């Protein structure tokens, strides 16, 4: 997270440090929905061209987390994934068209006030927020330059006609994207780590915060894309209902 | 699933972050 | 379950036998919904005639079991309560109006093929199934005489109109009653024991089995009576919703 | 929850019990 701030503590407990098995490396960012059910970018997990075939095995993620170096004892939780799930219909191959991910975990998890999940947006909620001139939070720990703890920047989202002009991929709807115009001196975006994690949004309305989108391709090291969640909802209801056992 | 989107140590401590008076700046319609 | 017969292994997956702690004896029934929501009757654990004050501490209760004596070993699951929750409104003075309770469980709780929730009925399955002429199915362990496995009996739902003249009690619309009439030569009825445990009836729609009620006063050893689930279904979601972390 | 009432035993392995379909006998509208 570029040109970012420090997060006081507890000001995104759903964030979730995706933290590969052998070696000790932290991977992207995954966000935390349910008591077993993290929410992250595919091509986290599957990518073809940097050798990225990542299995349940292979990786633990750790939830409730301030500091990337170190380790907060009884606050912090280790925690292992008993299945992955990829989008079906997920296009590595152009323009990351649904790049989206589940991932069960092995036991459940218990919630604490370092812990907790985010609301996924239902109608009102996902075509009154997203829009032209509003913004939302991306909360990452990749580069500056590396920082202690977890980091904070709020971005705000642009303009359809926007992106597609200024980048060189054909932008799905299935995805939104979000930086700040050269125009202003606000510089500000997801740099490359970052990648699914959660875009989040409070809410006027209920005063509850809600994943819009996941970073798809931060970049920041332009507008950073993100998976246009809500426009995927369909797909995360059939896989929760069907399995989390 | 239910109580989700309100972190313990702020919408259930009656407390606001740094920055998320900032985002309620850029909604409201007109 | 009086006149009743033997349930072959896990033909009713979402029973549980509500089992009191010191000394060691069963108590009613209860009903496994979500994976830590058990469906149970209050006089179960709340009624001052019986002197039953009965606390979250002192009651665990065993999910999965087929025999009552003996022990399933890795078949069956011990279990303890983190919460009780009676129904607000719940008469126990006159003629057990809202006889219902909700108990969270301390953990977790793993599914198996002899260990499974019951669904909760909806619109369309609470005004289709319940009726004139039709049955559903209360299972139990109380008396015949002692049953060393647990009991399977069918019964049919008996109109508005006969249930209230038969007997003596003041019928809410908050239950129904079940039970033949000595008309045919089918007897059949729970038996006291059987309180908390679940009337379920099998929808011809999606073949999913339904509580529609919970064996509240049973008698057996007249009409049993039971708690109208359906009708106090938006309490349940009020109190899991709140609760339940 | 979202899998309930369908018995692992069962509606998963399509069997049916000695008396469920006694119960589907008194349905079935006219
Ligand atoms: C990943 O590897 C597995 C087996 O090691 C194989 O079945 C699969 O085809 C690979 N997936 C991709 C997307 O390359
Ligand atoms: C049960 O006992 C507790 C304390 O031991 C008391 O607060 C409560 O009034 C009693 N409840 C009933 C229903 O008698
Ligand atoms: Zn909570
Ligand atoms: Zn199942």
């Amino acid at each position: 997270i570029v040109e970012g701030s420090d997060a006081e503590i507890g000001m995104s407990p759903w964030q979730v440090m995706l933290f590969r098995k052998s070696p000790q490396e932290l991977l992207c960012g995954a966000s935390l929905i349910s008591d077993r059910w993290v929410l992250t970018a595919a091509h986290c997990l599957l990518y073809p061209p940097w050798d990225k075939n990542f299995t349940e095995n292979d990786l633990l993620v750790r939830i409730g987390k301030h500091s990337r170096t170190r380790y907060e004892r009884n606050i912090e939780k280790i925690s292992m994934l008993e299945k992955i799930y990829i989008h079906p219909r997920y296009n590595w191959r152009e323009n990351l068209d649904r790049d989206i991910a589940l991932m069960k975990l092995k036991k459940p998890v218990a919630f604490s006030d370092y812990i907790h999940p985010v609301c996924l947006p239902d109608r009102e909620t996902a075509a009154s927020l997203l829009q032209a001139g509003y913004k939302g939070r991306v909360t990452g720990w990749g580069n500056l330059g590396q920082p202690s703890v977890l980091q904070v920047v709020n971005l705000p989202i642009v303009e359809r006609p926007v992106c597609k002009d200024s980048t060189r991929i054909r932008i799905t709807d299935n995805m939104f994207c979000a930086g700040y115009k050269p125009d202003e001196g606000k510089r500000g975006d997801a740099c490359e780590g970052d990648s699914g994690g959660p875009f989040v949004m409070k809410s006027p309305f209920n005063n509850r915060w809600y994943q819009m989108g996941i970073v798809s391709a931060g970049e920041g090291c332009k507008y950073g894309f993100y998976t246009h969640v809500f426009r995927l909802k369909k797909w995360i209801q059939k896989v929760i209902d069907q399995f989390g056992e | 699933e239910a109580d989700c989107g309100l972190r313990p140590l702020f919408e259930k401590k009656s407390l606001e972050d740094k920055t998320e008076r900032e985002l309620l700046e850029s909604y409201i319609d007109g």
